[PDB]
């Protein structure tokens, strides 16, 4: 079921949490979907391809 | 800080009756949250 | 007093169910250093609550 239980599911999971316990969650690094860019890929695994 | 920019009573919740000691609980949650969220790479 | 020989010692009583019921009064609202904390239902309106 992982291929279906993405991020956006994931993160909404944890912020109904945090609404039954803490409300307010914008406030500090976990940060709204429409704004999280995708990560930047390390120099790593394009030497590892290469 | 706009009154306008204030929202109403419709949206807004109200309690009453805290312990002193909710502060630490909250932490606590806090805390156990966070273990969660270091579980979850997603 | 009615009467001198009487000695009418009265019994406080509403007085002491008066202080039995402020104690508790006082220990349910007042006993936390702070009076109320508004929550709200979303987080759009959270920022206001604190």
């Amino acid at each position: 079921l992982a291929p279906l239980f993405g991020l956006e599911q994931d993160r909404y999971m944890t912020a109904q949490i945090f609404e039954l316990m803490g409300i307010k969650d914008t406030h500090k690094y976990l940060l709204p979907l429409e704004q999280y860019q995708p990560p930047e890929p390390s120099p790593m695994e394009i030497l590892q391809l290469e | 800080v706009n009154p306008k920019q204030l929202p109403a009573r419709h949206n807004l919740q109200v309690v009453v009756a805290i312990s002193p000691n909710e502060k630490a609980e909250r932490a606590q949650k806090l805390i156990s949250l966070k273990q969660l969220i270091a579980a979850d790479a997603q | 007093p009615v009467t001198a020989g009487s000695s009418s010692w009265v019994d406080r009583t509403v007085w002491e169910s008066v202080n039995g019921t402020l104690q508790d009064i006082i220990n349910v609202f007042c006993s936390g250093d702070e009076a109320v904390t508004f929550v709200a239902d979303n987080q759009q309106d959270s920022d206001a609550a604190d």
